[PDB]
């Protein structure tokens, strides 16, 4: 038997275990709120041709007044947020932010630190394993939509089993040509183009007739609890900024093309429940990091 | 009675504070932030004011 | 922050008598020390600033579950403002004051085997400042007189000349010596210079600056006690009196 | 913000002075209801409008 | 005044004990309320603004 | 030796050189601001059961009152915005909007017109060239996520060189099976599923074993300076509308499936910095074109 699996699900590195208490989550919540006001004030300043709205917003965020010849970098709040983001990503990242700093910045605004008000839908498709007989070839490509190319070289029809884990809520399979798919110890229905499957049903067997290759396009949707201020578009941009800025360069860590793949990969691991809670906080922090950096740019 | 008056007349006092601070230049204000003090008010005056 | 504001031997020793041992320990797991790390200092550089984690930073770090680790956490709290992560010590020890742990045999802790060379080496003493060294030497002196190791304390000081020059002069059993001492042991306070809201490159300096700016906020807050304005409102037990002396001294 | 508070207070007075000039827009019945606490009818209407 | 005690009896009492005593009698005003901060701007005119 | 190149990077056409001055930039920023107000006013009019909010917004935008019998087109501001979009795309566009018209339209609202106070991330992956030896097949598919399918038919393992240009910030490569990649004159590490690379590091060599095909999925991120009002969701939708409306129907021009591919392709041409500034202005214009046409279909 030959085995294939999704590339992004391999070896999820551990996440940080620091700044996950009530005070720290409050600080990240405050950072997102003040970063959002920084972006809005910059727009209000530009349509109004006055620097007053931006100066006031920066003063709340950085606890200091902007001065010429000094680069506006966000002050102590930006420094704490950047180092905290590193700590969330990996367990090898240091913890160098004192508690008195977290408490001071958390008090700057009165917002709730609860990170489970709402939910979000994540599109990464988890393919844990695909097992095929000896005379068959299977290739898995993609994370937002997985294309599984299967070729049968032997004389007889082959049976290929699909495992989608137990985390995803729905998986939709579409084939280039109609194909047969059924659960274990179940009769195989007529060949169809699409299937809607619940991954908890069990391994799924697909008959691969000898001849032209069969390609299956997989789409999955999973629901993760997130704070009501969670915006997926901002989080993805913040994830790319952090990767480009070089603050995800830690020893013995994995790298992902999006925050979607990062959160799903951590979910599909041992003690995956606890990792997802830390990753959600990191997502909101990445939202704050994105908005702050766009408001105060560097070349 | 104290609550009703406070809600009725907070706008006028908020404007008053803004006008008074407008009279202070920046260099004077930062210098005055170094000082500190405590004001003692008779209980009769505090209640009569509100 | 409160411990770092003490400027005299009297105030520092009085604070240690009041505070319990649970303040010296921390319940946050933190990270491990003596690890080379790359931190982000964007106000100065675009790349990642190298540094090394230590026990002297103001961040909680994992500590060893022994008497050596307990003493290092106490001295770290005194000279840095935060301790280490040593859990399941026991409520009997955690209720007692920091001073009682340091200079009383009734607690039950055994500290005779402790060596000042490695403790100073581990609690990195080449990276401390003058005020931090003085506080550490106070803790060493209190421990030495607890276990009757005064001779060993003197020999250790004679080996290291700079430590002898700045070593505080007080006998742990006599209160007159504490009153007469005029060393300055304050690591945070109202600054004569211009203190700004800017970051520092090192981990130790950045955390120390956070405590310094934090003390200014606390000094001007409502929690501070202005003696010149409300001296008649404090209770009689905690009022400043010259007759006041430490228990057992 | 100070500007919003100042703007609101000035506008509130302009409206109140207009609605009480000539024949008042507001009837004598509700002015009695708002005056029952002793405050001036003009002041009571300003509080209710806010 | 409310619990019918003298100053010497409640002299060595903490804030937690005093709050508990007053709440048992039925007095809910035992707390301090933080004040909101209003952002203010002084227009530049012929000098840098504040 | 064979060469494989991404389709969207081939022969970028020259962009327009007009309407890129301070006055013209202010006009684009003004158009975006008033187009946004046009959309919000329509929502307010529907909610409030009145036409007063929409009449005010349309009058400011078009300098004329709405009329029931006449069609709502946006007036001269719509025509000017349509024409500058054509001029931005190609150097062969007429560019027939007078300067006096632009100055009068930029005076309606107060905006800085600065297109350098923020940034945005563009996800197109540039694969300039893939060099493969004989008896090897290489195929590249995709622009937002590029899949490189490699087949070895020779006796031994082959060395395949990847060149990702010199502009993209980071590239992440994930293979179907673990594989080996290393920079030039460097030892090869153990087989791994993922690789994070900087295109400035240099050409990368991938060892292709004899046997089953190896597919490498590529994802790249690039940072480009954009105005603070830039919205990628609106820009991409406006790009599709302009193509459907025939604003890009000019001779001797290339075509792209998204605005992301357009800007990255122009970045990678000879002296691509010359074209990024003009491409960003076109994006903000396409943002205003989207909001205006959705409020006032034609």
């Amino acid at each position: 038997a030959n085995r294939a699996t999704s590339a992004f699900l391999d070896n999820p590195h551990p996440v940080g275990v620091n700044y996950v208490d009530e005070g720290s989550r409050q600080f990240v919540a405050v950072a997102e709120l003040l970063a959002s006001k920084l972006i809005d004030s910059s727009r209000e300043s530009d349509e109004s041709n006055s620097d007053v709205p931006f100066v006031q917003a920066y003063s709340k965020f950085a606890d200091d007044n902007p001065r010429h010849l000094r680069v506006k970098t966000g002050g102590k709040m930006a420094n704490a947020l950047t180092n905290v983001i590193r700590s969330y990503y990996s367990i090898n990242a240091p913890a160098i932010v004192p508690q008195v700093e977290i408490d001071r910045l958390a008090s700057k605004a009165t917002v709730s630190g609860d990170m489970y008000n709402s939910y979000a839908i994540f599109n990464s498709v988890p393919i844990v394993e695909v097992l095929s007989p000896a005379r068959t070839t299977v290739s898995i490509v993609g994370s937002d939509r997985a294309d599984v190319t299967m070729l049968n070289t032997g004389a007889g029809a082959a049976n290929i089993t699909f495992n989608f884990g137990q985390i995803a809520e729905t998986v939709i399979l579409k084939g280039s040509v109609p194909f047969q798919l059924a659960r274990l110890n179940q009769p195989m229905p007529a060949a169809r183009f699409t299937y809607k499957l619940r991954p908890l049903d069990g391994p799924f067997i697909v008959v691969l007739p000898v001849g032209n290759p069969l390609v299956i396009s997989a789409t999955a949707a999973t629901r993760i609890q997130v704070p009501l201020a969670f915006n997926k578009a901002l989080v993805e941009s913040g994830f790319q900024t952090a990767m480009n800025d070089g603050l995800f360069d830690i020893q013995n860590v994995n790298y992902y093309s999006s925050f979607d793949e990062f959160i799903i990969s951590q979910y599909h691991a041992q003690d995956g429940i606890n990792r997802v809670s830390t990753c959600v906080i990191l997502g909101l922090a990445l939202q704050a990091y994105d908005q702050m950096r766009r408001a105060l740019p560097v070349r | 009675a104290c609550r009703d008056k406070t809600s009725a007349n907070w706008r006028g006092y908020s404007v008053l504070v803004s006008r008074y601070r407008s009279l202070i230049p920046n260099e004077l204000f930062e210098s005055l932030r170094n000082i500190s003090g405590e004001y003692n008010i008779n209980p009769q005056d505090e209640h009569s004011f509100f | 922050m409160d411990v770092l504001s003490k400027g005299s031997l009297k105030e520092l020793l009085a604070h240690l008598e009041k505070t319990p041992l649970e303040e010296a320990i921390s319940y946050r797991i933190g990270t491990v020390p003596y690890q080379n790390v790359l931190i982000s200092r964007n106000e100065y550089y675009n790349q990642l600033y190298p540094d090394t984690t230590s026990l002297i930073d103001g961040v909680s770090r994992e500590g060893q579950r022994n008497v050596n680790g307990l003493i290092m956490s106490i001295i770290s709290y005194v000279v840095s403002g935060s301790g280490h992560y040593i859990p399941n010590i026991g409520f009997m020890l955690l209720r007692r004051s920091i001073l009682d742990i340091l200079t009383k045999h009734d607690t039950g802790l055994v500290t005779n085997n402790l060596n000042y060379g490695i403790i100073a080496r581990n609690l990195t003493v080449s990276k401390m400042n003058c005020e931090q060294r003085k506080r550490m030497l106070i803790c060493f002196k209190l421990l030495a007189y607890k276990d009757g190791n005064q001779n060993d304390y003197e020999i250790y000081l004679n080996q290291n000349i700079p430590l002898k020059q700045i070593a505080p002069n007080f006998i742990p059993g006599d209160m007159r010596t504490v009153i007469h001492n005029q060393d300055q042991l304050a690591i945070v306070g109202i600054p004569a210079y211009r203190l700004t809201q800017s970051t520092e490159l090192s981990i130790r300096d950045d955390n120390a600056k956070s405590y310094k700016l934090g003390y200014v906020d606390w000094y001007n807050s409502n929690s501070f006690l202005r003696e010149r304005s409300e001296f008649n409102l404090i209770r009689l037990k905690d009022r400043d009196t010259k007759y006041g002396k430490l228990n057992g001294w | 913000t100070s500007g919003s508070i100042i703007n609101h207070a000035n506008n509130l007075n302009k409206v109140i002075n207009h609605v009480f000039a000539d024949k008042p827009l507001i009837s004598e019945t509700m002015l009695k209801i708002l005056t029952i606490d002793g405050t001036t009818g003009k002041d009571g209407y300003r509080n209710w409008l806010d | 005044f409310l619990t019918n005690t003298t100053y010497d009896i409640v002299n060595n009492d903490t804030i937690d004990v005093l709050k508990m005593k007053l709440r048992n009698q039925g007095w809910p005003f035992v707390e301090r309320y933080n004040a909101v901060e209003i952002d203010m701007s002084v227009e530049p005119l012929r000098s840098p603004g504040q």
